[PDB]
């Protein structure tokens, strides 16, 4: 059996600035977008 | 420019251990300061380019 460490990465948050809006977007760095649907 | 590098100081020092993470907090800002330093390098690559 190969052993691979489970998916991990830096997480960056993108904001308009809060005074402008409370919306944000999250960038899960170096993660394929099949891994976050598998994954406080 | 040079390759941007991000290291997670906690994942490098303490690979998936709670015990090592709780001991690493005894040093305090040392872990964050080293990510701030590498982020200052990573951002000025895009500036240099
Ligand atoms: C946020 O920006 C608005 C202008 O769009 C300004 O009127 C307001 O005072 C700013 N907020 C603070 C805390 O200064």
């Amino acid at each position: 059996l190969d052993i691979t460490p489970c998916s991990f990465g830096g997480v960056s948050v993108i904001t308009p600035g809060t005074n402008t809006s409370n919306q944000v977007a999250v960038l899960y760095q170096g993660v394929n977008c099949t891994e976050v649907p598998v994954a406080t | 420019s040079m390759t941007k590098t991000s290291v997670d100081c906690t994942m490098y020092i303490c690979g998936d251990s709670t015990e090592c993470s709780n001991l690493l907090l005894q040093y305090g800002s040392f872990c964050t300061q080293l990510n701030r330093a590498l982020t200052g390098i990573a951002v000025e690559q895009d500036k240099n380019t």
